RNA sequence: AAGCUCGUAUCAGUUUUAUGAGGUAAAGCGAAUGAUUAGAGGUUCCGGGGUCGAAAUGACCUUGACCUAUUCUCAAACUUUAAAUAUGUAAGAAGUCCUUGUUACUUAAUUGAACGUGGACAUUUGAAUGAAGAGCUUUUAGUGGGCCAUUUUUGGUAAGC
RNA sequence: GAGAACAGAAAUCUCCAGUAGAACAAAAGGGUAAAAGCCCCCUUGAUUUUGAUUUUCAGUGUGAAUACAAACCAUGAAAGU
RNA sequence: GGUUGCGGCCAUAUCUACCAGAAAGCACCGUUUCCCGUCCGAUCAACUGUAGUUAAGCUGGUAAGAGCCUGACCGAGUAGUGUAGUGGGUGACCAUACGCGAAACUCAGGUGCUGCAAUCU
């Protein structure tokens, strides 16, 4: 018969990141995590507890709740043809803070400076991103650089 | 008689007729999961500041 | 080397060596987690550990909480500073951890504002109390001691530090069942052998019975005692007046530091070699082939 | 010229493994409890391999460790019994010797046929100042190599003392 | 009643090795992959003649043997039994399935028609890339006709196409013949067994001393 | 189908940027596990034998193993490494920061936690592209035998299986 | 691997090496080394109350599991569990 | 800069073989009355800091060292792969077009960095 259970075919994602195994470093229950904090998930296999399904492997989520040694955490899990809130009960062990909005945060923190500099000195702003541009022109110098000519080489097999 | 077992084919053409919904976040969400003592004490606080702010109302 | 030094590449490539501190045999992590791991509903609480160790010739007593970082030290109390309170003989017996776990109790107290406040157990008499909270007041400064690796055992030096710091007003959680004169088959503790440990009873009675017996050995042992004229009658005395002295003044005056750290640098740095270049490397591995002109 | 690498006896052990766990296994308790002067332990088996009714956790040898001046007495009562002779294959790599006497009455008490007649196997184990590193709880570490026993100063050692030789390589 | 090997010529299925899920798998029909004179040095044998497969197929252990058969002999009875070193250069380790419908006529009273179909071990087969060396052999110069009129031969016993490509390298070794001409006379390069040790400029100094004594 | 609430508007089978997750393709096997060819150097202690050796293993040879450095070839239920495609999250006013009120929670402690009161920050309000708009609800039909093509792929010699 | 009477290739003792090549009830996979393994000491958290949550999923049930709350306890020096 | 206590990251830190280490620290080390634990004061406990030593631990250095770490127009734009054609080929398979793009290999460099407190020729 088929075989679905809760740790069906998790045996390489749940597995101990070769020669890192063993006891779980300091620095993970030493993290602090607020309601509202967003979190990567990735079970450690060596903490048995407060686990989660191997369907959050690599999901990203929002803290709700913080318990004694454990967070509840927000997932929109897509089920059918829309997404539905499930709320997770995970131990710190299994999470950490996501780096998915430092970008945005520093950002922030950097247009809010530009933007004072701006109303300080002038009228300029351009605060929002832009994808990379096509390149300008340039001159490319041949001193030094004769451009060399290749042709394409005749087949030989060199076993 | 034999028949087809399962296939998911045509599955994600009817999800996407109407659509994968995006799941319509809002402002305050639900205290469902969070814990007890600090939703006791959270109840307290709230109706204190609701006091505090009723008096305050000067 | 031999056919099993030199282990195997394949063993030493797979090979994952343990946390440094573990490599050294310092740290039991196990233990440490459980001791520095905050409840997450407090979010920045730290807890805060009664560090004990005993090194040959001294005691170490800190009060130390965790960051990412690194540990950070609140407050330390060493028991080579109990010469200043009286103490020079026994640096590291059971009445020194008493006197260093009152020394850091006080000092950290002091250094939070709460020595006025608990006050601790003044008149020793070798009670099994814990430190009280105060009605409509701040709660006791909460450590939890550490051990380390160091064994528990009924008459643990590391637990008569614990006494000393719970004496002292700081609240450390314990029981009573791992100090000198825990009776192991009833469920009460001898408070009189207890309060002997704490004022060096122990140690009085063995230079009264060495006298007694045999005097090289109590020359050779308690020779400091007899140079410095003090009589085993007086220990009780002398941590006493220590106590005394330790709550009177816990302010850790640190030493005068002659030759000051640019001149410690200096002076260690003749004694140590440092690392060749790859140049020099290269010339010596140079010097090595060409001292084969024909073979050896 | 060595301050403190002085060999010296680490400990002995006595060993007698006796095929079976009733009468004959307490005898032999009390013969190597006797010159021992403390109580020694029983060894259990671990398998069930044949001819000798051995079972998982049996309790079929005894054993007992001594050290100290009567781990040295006790040697030099079995190197009067081997008459202040070895074999050089009877000293491990290691720095470690030991060997083996039958007909355990020949020194002290007689025979005590309520006791019976025993063999008995001696193991010295050797080690210079320090090997308290090896076995402490904190800080564990491993002997340097010019500081571990070797086979050779084991020899050279027991030869000196002892007034004792070795035979045949 | 062996199966045509058309029916297990290309690489349909995943590999199926003999393992502790079949525990129950024919012995492989070559069992030798090294003979002439597979003793010989490095220095004794300089050319290398290949036998190359041209196509993503599989070799039957069968024709393995058949093809290795038919080039030792050739090249013995031509050159000597000791003028070569002939290496099998794939081995037959993908493991080929039956579903056996044998005989008797009125089958489908005691049959199961493709219900339960998985195959038993039926024999076994080399699996070759395009490129794949399937035949090496190593011989003097002299020996050159010889050694790739045997490989002619053993390519009849293949199915699909193969080439014979006359290395560039000498004899077994992944060098260059001038490379390791060059070798040779800088004296890094020490006869080991029929194969040979170079000496790194890599390890201890003392090893690199006391074997290579190019010093 | 009926609509309903709005439309200064919201979102998206898409890209970009930032940040995660993965263990397949490939690759690897002088890297672990398991397979696997050969020779060489040591255990003749090798499992012992042949052969002498008066007899030993005493000297050889040997086949088998073990050890050492090499060598040929492999893995759906092996693996250090490890793609492409696919995939989670974020890219703001529900934002960033600042002052200080509530609590029975929490802290040694106005320590913090959460929620508040007050205050500053609209041209690009913070990537691209698009947006017969977005959101919401009720209620019902039919259907619940499928099949084919490219590619991935299992069983099978194969099949218009 | 090197050693120790009977004792041999396998019994017990000793040292050295030993990243787990062992063990953890059972299938297999994952996990685990001052442990999750082995031995010892104390125990009944295999308890009470009623909710939330994850997997299967219709986001029904059932089974199993997760994190809390409110109790009462066990253990430990303790943090904790 | 050395050292100790507690650490963070957890080999650039490990491993193998040698050499060196002033001051302090650490350590080995001495002792068994007391608490305590052992077959064994070896471990664990306690006491002395006194009798001794840097021998070992520890720390640092050395090695065309093993491993590990980093980097590379090194291999290799290779293998593989998303997309395309009424492309080639009997087929097996392959070439091309628009993209993405390894691993092994080779070479070069490196061999702990660092927080808090205390202490030191
Ligand atoms: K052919
Ligand atoms: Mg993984
Ligand atoms: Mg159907
Ligand atoms: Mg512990
Ligand atoms: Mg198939
Ligand atoms: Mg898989
Ligand atoms: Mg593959
Ligand atoms: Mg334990
Ligand atoms: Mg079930
Ligand atoms: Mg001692
Ligand atoms: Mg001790
Ligand atoms: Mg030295
Ligand atoms: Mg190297
Ligand atoms: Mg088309």
């Amino acid at each position: 018969g088929k075989s679905h259970g809760y740790r069906s075919r998790t045996r390489y994602m749940f597995q101990r990141d070769f020669r890192k195994h063993g006891a779980v470093h300091l620095s993970t229950y030493l993290k602090v995590y607020k309601v509202g904090d967003i979190v990567d998930i990735k079970a450690n296999g060596s903490i048995q507890k407060g686990m989660p399904h191997k369907f959050y492997q690599g999901k990203t989520g929002v803290v709700y709740n913080v318990t004694k040694s454990s967070v509840g955490v927000i997932i929109n899990k897509m089920v059918g043809n829309r997404y539905l809130e499930k709320r997770l009960n995970l131990r710190v062990e299994h999470i950490k803070h996501s780096k998915c909005r430092q970008e945005f945060l520093e950002r922030v923190k950097a247009n809010a400076a530009k933007r004072a500099e701006a109303k300080a000195q002038g009228v300029a702003v351009q605060l929002k991103r832009q994808p990379a541009q096509p390149r300008e022109s340039r001159i490319v110098s041949t001193e030094g650089n004769v451009p060399q000519t290749l042709a394409p080489v005749p087949y030989e097999t060199f076993i | 008689a034999k028949s087809k077992n399962h296939t998911a084919h045509n599955q994600t053409r009817k999800a996407h007729r109407n659509g994968i919904k995006k799941p319509k976040t809002y402002k305050y969400p639900s205290l469902k999961g969070v814990d007890p003592k600090f939703r006791r004490n959270h109840k307290h606080a709230l109706h204190g500041t609701a006091k505090a702010l009723a008096a305050a109302k000067k | 080397a031999f056919q099993k030094d030199a282990k195997s590449s394949a063993y030493s490539s797979r090979f994952q060596t343990p946390f440094r501190r573990r490599r050294e045999g310092k740290t039991d992590y196990y233990q440490r987690k459980r001791l520095v791991t905050q409840h997450k509903a407090k979010y920045n609480t730290p807890k805060y550990r009664l560090v004990v160790r005993f090194t040959n010739k001294d005691i170490i007593c800190q009060i130390i909480s965790s960051t990412i970082t690194g540990d950070v030290v609140l407050a330390a109390a060493y028991s080579h500073e109990l010469p200043r309170y009286g103490i020079t003989h026994g640096l590291t017996n059971w009445a020194a951890a008493y006197a260093t776990g009152l020394l850091i109790a006080r000092r950290t107290l002091q250094k939070l504002g709460l020595d006025e406040t608990y006050k601790g157990v003044e008149e020793v008499e070798g009670e099994y109390e814990l430190t009280e909270a105060v009605e409509d007041g701040p709660r006791p400064f909460k450590v939890f001691l550490d051990i380390g690796l160091q064994r528990t055992t009924t008459g643990a030096r590391v637990f008569g530090a614990l006494k000393g710091a719970s004496d002292g007003g700081l609240y450390v959680p314990h029981s009573e069942n791992r100090f000198p004169g825990w009776d192991f088959e009833t469920e009460e503790i001898d408070p009189e052998l207890l309060r002997s440990y704490i004022f060096g009873g122990h140690v009085s009675q063995y230079m009264e019975e060495l006298a007694d017996d045999d005097e090289e050995r109590f020359s050779e042992l308690f020779k400091g005692y007899l140079a410095d004229d003090i009589d085993a009658d007086s220990l009780e005395d002398i941590y006493t007046s220590a106590h005394e002295a330790i709550r009177a003044d816990p302010a850790f005056k640190p030493t005068e530091k002659k030759f000051t750290k640019e001149q410690y640098a200096a002076e260690s740095k003749k004694y140590r070699q440092t690392k060749l270049s790859k140049e020099e490397r290269a010339a010596r591995v140079a010097a090595k082939i060409a001292a084969l002109a024909g073979q050896q | 010229q060595n301050p403190m690498r002085d060999l010296k006896i680490e400990k002995l052990v006595l060993n007698i493994s006796v095929g079976e766990s009733g009468d004959r296994l307490t005898r032999a308790s009390k013969v190597l409890e006797q010159l021992s002067g403390q109580t020694p332990v029983q060894s259990k088996a671990r398998y069930t391999v044949r001819t000798f009714g051995i079972r998982r956790n049996e309790k079929i040898a005894v054993h007992v460790t001594v050290r100290g001046p009567k781990a040295e007495e006790i040697l030099e009562r079995g190197l009067k019994v081997k008459e202040y002779q070895l074999r050089d294959r009877n000293f491990s790599a290691t720095g470690n010797f030991g060997f083996g006497i039958d007909e355990h009455i020949d020194l002290g008490i007689k025979y005590d046929p309520s006791i019976g007649i025993f063999g008995m196997d001696f193991y010295v184990v050797m080690n210079r100042p320090g090997a308290r590193v090896t076995r402490r709880k904190r800080c564990k570490g491993t002997v340097g190599n010019s500081h571990k026993t070797t086979k050779e100063d084991t020899v050279s050692w027991f030869k000196q003392k002892y007034d004792a030789d070795v035979l045949d390589k | 009643a062996r199966r045509p090997a058309r029916c297990y010529r290309y690489q349909k299925n995943k590999p199926y090795p003999k393992s502790r899920y079949n525990r129950a798998v024919p012995d492989s029909k070559i069992r030798i992959y090294d003979l002439g004179k597979k003793k010989a040095t490095v220095d004794e044998f300089p050319l290398c003649v290949h036998l190359v497969s041209n196509e993503l197929e599989q070799l039957s252990s069968e024709a393995l043997e058949a093809a290795r058969i038919c080039a030792n002999k050739y090249m013995t009875t031509v050159s000597g039994r000791d003028a070569f070193h002939l290496r099998v250069r794939v081995h037959p380790f993908h493991v080929l399935r039956i579903n056996k419908m044998l005989s008797c006529a009125g089958a489908d009273r005691l049959q199961q028609g493709m219900r339960g179909a998985w195959g038993k071990p039926h024999g076994l087969a080399a699996r070759v890339d395009i490129g794949q060396i399937i035949f090496s052999v190593r011989t003097k110069d002299s020996n050159k006709d010889v050694v790739v009129e045997g490989l002619r031969r053993a390519r009849y016993k293949f199915p699909g196409q193969q080439k014979i490509i006359l290395s560039k390298k000498w004899g077994f070794t992944n060098l260059d013949r001038p490379e390791y001409l060059k070798k040779r006379e800088a004296g890094e390069v020490k006869d080991d067994g029929a194969f040979v040790k170079f000496l790194s400029k890599k390890g201890s100094l003392e090893n690199n001393i006391r074997e290579f004594p190019e010093y």
